[PDB]
């Protein structure tokens, strides 16, 4: 079927300069229009540049106007987004989406949806550098029937930190609220476990902190203070 | 007419081209 | 003969032309030149004919349609209006009015068809077309018609018949396909199985045309019609409380109307062409100069964007290109003009029974392929045989054939006549464009004595040739561009019974 | 060309219509299309034209149209339509409108939350920062106002939240509201308190820790 995939969504600078490449397969690049889209982390869908006219006529969002560049290349079928002067806020989830209608003269009208979709590639546009999680034990002190174990973590970058409790045997109870980026733009996931207050002592409850990009193990341990 | 008449004759020898051919 | 220093314009019956004189008379008190605007009958083939003499209008407006023909024919100058003024108008307006890439009209604006109820007898219009019958019969009772719109022209039941399928030209790879016609496929057929259908059952009409329907519905006689926006004035005088919606959907599926764009060209022969440019451009598409020939006549979705938003108060408008969003844009290549006659006439005779459905569809979808092969037959042998040097671009197997064939069997006629063809052509006084477009009276005299043959029509290409040739001695040379039209007309016209009863010109290289 | 969406987030049950409208402003083009986006996963593109619906996906969905607004409606909701819906236009100019978005959720019994407040950790105190976190759990509708009373003082500023979706088996949520001070500043302040607002909750719940006590 049609199946396109787009690279090139890795770290910039502020005021940097990167392309994305959406290679596609299953139908011509240059028989059909192209719009590169992009969702910000928990917002909605945003456009941002069109390939839409038959003679490659291209359009842009106002705050993508002139700064991106919207290319094709009907050689490799690889449309471009090519960027410049990347700021913080363009960093989102980019996708190369298609838009086809089987009656389409020269003239491409009427406007259909988007029938396809890319998987997306992050870019993060930051200025931070990559180090390992810190991490800072939340002992419950116990609370009613069931109480609530957990480990914040503070200061990573960049994604993703995946948490663990027992080594993953404990998977009950288990609620990791998604890191939200800081004002130094470093995240901070967060996790913690809902147990029996009663089995304070009696079972132990570690967490597993794991930071692949930094390639950093945290294994912690999380008791009830002495309150 | 004698345009009429020409006429007249381009389909009397267009007749006569095909009936020979 | 267009007289240089006063600006002509064509613009069709059944629009502004009222506001089209007045930004004229706008321009006269600016620029200081007369500006004339007419209307002539079906305007759209007078244009071709006048402007081949040299002569016509030093503008002529019409939608997107057919200008290809006209630009690729050379009838029409091509325009060369700044980046900034091609940025003032709707990007798809430009697609559709450029022509081999490069733009050969000013659009005005992009218009589409509607259905356009009567509120009082119905108070809702009916959703898809099955429920036309049931509110016909109800509103029978009472005396009066549910639809009631124009079956003569192809246009206006165009987007009944593209509902469910059916298609002008097959688009593939980026390009048309003029040997794949979709007026003969299910889609158009069930359309307009469905019409005559209505047609039979007392609920319309054949003999309806514009003005009865436009006439009818203005005094309030049937409840909807079908219409686009330069009717809307006629409506709103008559002060019959009336609604304008979407096309009813067909078999579940929306009415596709053939979206078009109506648009200015600057004659090619105008010895005026900066007079036409300023008169398009700087007088005509504004904001104030749009806003008269709209209140007058309105045309529809304008094709200025900064118009738009005044386009945007009339919820007419939105239904209109609502329509149009179900439907496409016109294509401009030449063939449709010939494309349109095709339907008419199947429109028509499948309308009146004279021809059954499949019968009107399957003639209308030859046309397609016995218009364009013929003229493309005579192109590249009237203009070979005028320069002698054989044209190298491509043709398909039966055009070649077809080529060669006519090749070998004019030039020998030509030979075994040689001193009646002189006599004839010195008999004409073939002295300017005008004879050669006065050839066309010839030209029916040949046929008009009640019999036809092959051998007719080929002695009849040969003089072409021959004319050909001695217009080019007598250095018409242009003079061969519409000749050879001016045949394919009246072959289409007037032979088309012939030409697919003998399989077209497959039968024409047979017999010789 | 601004396309206004609505509501911002409706809740549902299985089988019910909670249609979503659109509006176009200042814009007449008729070229709307409603897609689907599931989370974390490429937006599906459900119905175009504002009217007709993209092949492959269930009759349920409809593009109804109301001139100047288009309506997206679900006949009978299914546990699977629970997503974001997003509405967009495609001007007939060359652009891309898209809206905000509008999020469907299960209905199920109102439930109130759970409210635990952590202090930062002697680890993190040392390290030079105070991070505390209060903890809501296994509430609904997903409305539930959070803030921070410090010392008789209320301090909304430098606070942020991460908010559970709906969980397993239960459909409920979850929120982490994090506010981050200095460690003088911690020190300095005594009493700290997370203050819940909810619907669960008939009047408002406090949890609260004091510094140096316990
Ligand atoms: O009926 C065939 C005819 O259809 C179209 O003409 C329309 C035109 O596009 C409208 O603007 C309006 O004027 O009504 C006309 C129908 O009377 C085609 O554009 C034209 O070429 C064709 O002959």
């Amino acid at each position: 079927e049609v199946q396109l995939v787009e690279s090139g969504g890795g770290l910039v600078q502020p005021g940097g300069s990167l392309r994305l490449s959406c290679a596609a397969s299953g139908f011509n690049l240059s028989s059909s229009s192209i719009h590169w889209v992009r969702q910000a982390p928990g917002k909605g869908l945003e456009w941002v540049a069109s390939i839409y006219s038959y003679y490659g006529s291209t359009s842009y969002a106002d705050s993508v106007k002139g700064r991106f560049t919207i290319s094709a290349d009907t050689s490799k079928n690889t449309a471009y987004l090519q960027m410049n002067s990347l700021r913080a806020e363009d960093t989102a989830v980019y996708y190369c989406a298609r838009e086809y209608h089987s009656y389409w003269s020269y003239s491409w009208w009427p406007r259909v949806g988007l029938d396809y979709w890319g998987q997306g590639t992050l870019v993060t546009v930051s200025s931070a550098s990559t180090k390992g999680p810190s991490v800072f034990p939340l002992a419950p002190a116990a609370a009613a029937a069931t109480a609530a174990l957990g480990c914040l973590v503070k200061d990573y970058f960049p994604e993703p930190v995946t948490v663990s409790w027992n080594s993953g045997a404990l998977t009950s109870g288990v609620h990791t609220f998604p890191a939200v980026l800081q004002s130094s733009g470093l995240y901070s996931l967060s996790s913690v476990v809902t147990v029996p207050s009663s089995s304070l002592g009696t079972q132990t409850y570690i967490c597993n902190v794991n930071h692949k990009p930094s390639n950093t193990k945290v294994d912690k341990k999380v008791e009830p203070k002495s309150c | 007419s004698t345009m009429g008449q020409v006429g007249r004759q381009l389909a009397i020898i267009g007749d006569d081209i095909n009936r020979r051919y | 003969k267009i007289e240089e220093g006063k600006l002509v314009i064509w613009i069709n019956g059944d629009k502004g032309y009222n506001g089209l004189a007045e930004v004229g008379k706008k321009f006269e008190k600016d620029t200081g030149i007369k500006v004339t605007v007419e209307h002539p009958d079906k305007l759209e083939e007078k244009f071709p004919q006048v402007a081949a003499t040299g002569d016509g209008p030093d503008i002529i407006f019409w939608a997107h349609d057919r200008f290809g023909g006209y630009a690729q024919s050379g009838l029409l100058a091509e325009i060369t209006p700044d980046k900034a003024f091609q940025d003032k108008l709707y990007p798809f307006t430009w697609d559709a009015v450029r022509y081999n890439g490069k733009l050969i009209a000013y659009p005005i604006a992009v218009e589409a068809l509607s259905l356009i109820y009567n509120k009082d007898l119905l108070p809702n219009p009916p959703k898809t077309w099955e429920e036309i019958p049931a509110l016909d019969k109800e509103l029978k009772a009472k005396g009066k018609s549910a639809l009631m719109f124009n079956l003569q022209e192809p246009y206006f039941t165009w987007p009944l018949i593209a509902a469910d399928g059916g298609y002008a030209f097959k688009y593939e790879n980026g390009k048309y396909d003029i040997k794949d016609v979709g007026v003969d496929n299910a889609g158009a057929k069930a359309g307009l199985t469905f019409l005559v259908d209505l047609i039979k059952n007392k609920h319309m009409n054949a003999d309806t045309d514009y003005s009865i329907a436009e006439a009818a519905f203005n005094k309030g006689e049937t409840a909807m019609t079908i219409n686009g926006p330069w009717a809307w004035s006629n409506i709103d005088t008559s002060k019959v409380n009336y609604g304008v919606t979407v096309l009813p959907t067909f078999k579940g599926q929306p009415s596709k109307p053939f979206v078009g764009v109506l648009s200015a060209g600057i004659n090619a022969a105008s010895p005026n062409k900066e007079l036409a440019k300023e008169f398009l451009e700087n007088y005509l598409l504004t904001d104030e100069g749009l806003e008269a020939v709209n209140k007058d006549k309105p045309l529809g979705a304008v094709a200025l964007k900064s118009y738009e938003e005044e386009l945007a108060k009339d919820p007419r408008i939105a239904a209109t290109m609502e329509n149009a969003q179900k439907g496409e844009i016109m294509p401009n290549i030449p063939q449709m003009s010939a494309f349109w006659y095709a339907v008419r006439t199947a429109v028509i005779n499948a309308a009146s029974g004279r021809q059954t459905v499949d019968e009107a569809l399957k003639d209308a979808q030859t046309i397609i392929e016995l218009y364009r092969q013929s003229l493309e037959i005579i192109s590249r042998y009237l203009r070979e045989q005028a320069t002698g040097a054989a044209d190298t671009a491509p043709m398909g197997a039966t055009s070649r054939k077809a080529l060669e064939t006519l090749r070998r069997v004019g030039d020998g006629v030509q030979r075994n006549h040689e001193t009646a063809f002189q006599g004839m052509l010195r008999k004409l006084d073939i002295k300017n464009e005008d004879d050669v477009k006065s050839l066309s009276r010839v030209m029916i005299h040949v046929f008009s004595d009640g019999v036809t043959n092959w051998g007719r029509i080929v002695t009849l290409i040969s003089f072409g040739a021959f004319v050909a040739k001695h217009l080019k001695t007598i250095n018409q040379e242009s003079a061969i561009e519409p000749l050879a039209e001016s045949i394919t007309d009246v072959l289409v016209r007037t032979k088309r019974d012939w030409l697919v009863k003998q399989r077209g010109w497959d039968g024409f290289v047979e017999f010789f | 060309a601004q396309m206004t969406q609505s509501p911002s987030s409706l809740s549902a049950s299985v089988g019910d219509r909670v249609t979503i409208t659109c509006r176009a402003s200042q814009s007449v083009s008729s070229a709307v299309a409603w897609y689907q986006q599931k989370p974390g996963k490429a937006p599906k593109l459900l119905i175009y034209s504002a009217s007709s619906l993209y092949s492959g996906v269930p009759s349920r969905f409809s593009g109804s149209r109301s001139g100047t607004d288009f309506t997206l409606t679900i006949s009978s909701l299914q546990p699977e339509d629970f997503a974001t819906y997003y509405c967009q236009q495609a001007s007939l100019t060359a652009l891309l409108t898209f809206g905000q978005g509008t999020k469907v959720e299960i209905k199920r019994t109102v439930a109130a939350p759970s409210v635990f407040i952590f202090p930062p950790s002697d680890s993190q105190l040392k390290s030079g920062t105070a991070s505390v976190v209060c903890l809501l759990n296994n509430f609904y509708p997903r409305e539930a106002k959070v803030q921070w009373k410090v010392d008789n003082a209320l301090q909304s500023g430098n606070s942020q939240e991460s908010v559970t979706e709906q969980d397993s088996k239960d459909s409920t949520y979850s929120l982490s509201s994090t506010l981050t001070l200095s460690k003088a500043d911690y020190e300095k302040h005594k009493v700290y308190a997370c203050e819940v607002t909810h619907q669960g909750l008939s009047s408002p719940v406090t949890k609260s820790f004091n510094r140096g006590e316990c």
